[PDB]
């Protein structure tokens, strides 16, 4: 965040191609992980 | 009425996400629960209140010389089954339910009698729960 | 009073049935009046009077199963269909397991005793 706080920063991001690679970790990441959180289930084996 | 009413506007003052009845049964494990149940609370022991004085009232009139409601020959029994308080419905319901469970026990655990194990049908079965399962008492 | 000293009165005519042989025993023919008058409970009126009824018929109903099941299967079908004839109660149920109906005004009787329920045990 830092060091994209000028506007030359995003323009050079933007020219050697990171928000591509930030997308295809976006589809990486997404594909990824299993949801964790405490879902339905945990709330109906809570009081059993 | 009033209490009653004021506990209707209560309930009426809970706003209703889309229906996930988990979160509903989340919200057990907040001022609004105490609330309701302090509202509730007086609804029911009012009603409690009015109902000991209507049967006063109506056993008053009965020793005054008056008779209370009287079963015409010609009465429907599905009618006066329909126009019979749900209250009668679900206590009389109960105490039925314990009569058939006499005749099951008063059968010593031998066979059934066909009759009502025919009866005992799939529609029959199954509408008989979902009539009774949402709405009934848990007893 | 007087339901409950009808049913003292005809259980003591059960307790002398020493019956003459040309005389029928009052086991069956109190049983065909109870079901002739099988059809007319929901039109009663006293939680008590019809709680000593069932108990009458509770004793008495050895003599003959039959007519009762299929009376009482009868009953049961038109009540069931009746009893589900609004979405406020089912949501005080649901959302804090208060089940009696508070804006219908009529109650019937009160049971109370001093001994939701976990079925663990019942399990």
């Amino acid at each position: 965040l830092r060091v994209l706080d000028t506007s030359d920063a995003l323009k050079a991001f933007h020219d050697m191609g990171g928000v591509q690679l930030i997308c295809n970790n976006m589809v990486t990441s997404t594909r990824a992980i299993v949801n964790t959180a405490r879902s339905m289930v945990s709330t109906i084996m809570k009081f059993l | 009425n009033l209490a009653c009413h004021r506990l209707e506007t209560l309930l009426q003052s809970i706003d209703l996400p889309p229906l996930n009845s988990a979160n509903n049964a989340q919200y057990f494990l907040v001022e609004e629960d105490s609330r309701v149940f302090s509202a509730y609370q007086d609804c029911i022991q009012l009603q409690l209140q009015l109902n000991l004085a209507h049967n006063a009232v109506q056993r008053l009139k009965v020793a005054l010389g008056a008779s209370r409601k009287m079963l015409s020959e010609t009465s429907n029994p599905e009618d006066l089954i329909q126009t019979s308080s749900t209250e009668q419905l679900r206590t009389i319901i109960r105490y039925l339910l314990d009569t058939l469970l006499s005749l099951l026990h008063a059968s010593n655990g031998h066979s059934v009698p066909a009759v009502l194990q025919s009866t005992f049908h799939a529609q029959a079965c199954e509408e008989l729960f979902k009539h009774l399962c949402i709405s009934g008492t848990p007893k | 009073s007087i339901a409950h000293k009808c049913a003292r009165f005809l259980a003591l005519c059960i307790s002398n049935g020493k019956c003459d042989p040309c005389q029928p025993a009052f086991g069956p023919v109190l049983l065909k009046a109870l079901l002739d008058n099988m059809s007319f409970l929901p039109a009663a009126t006293t939680g008590g009077s019809v709680y000593w009824y069932f108990v009458l018929l509770n004793y008495v109903k050895d003599e003959d199963l039959a007519g009762c099941s299929t009376a009482c299967a009868s009953l049961l079908t038109a009540v069931s269909r009746q009893l589900q004839d609004t979405p406020m109660e089912a949501l005080l149920q649901t959302r804090y397991g208060l089940y009696s109906s508070p804006f219908d005004p009529v109650l019937f009787d009160l049971e109370m005793s001093g001994s939701e329920i976990d079925l663990s045990d019942v399990l």
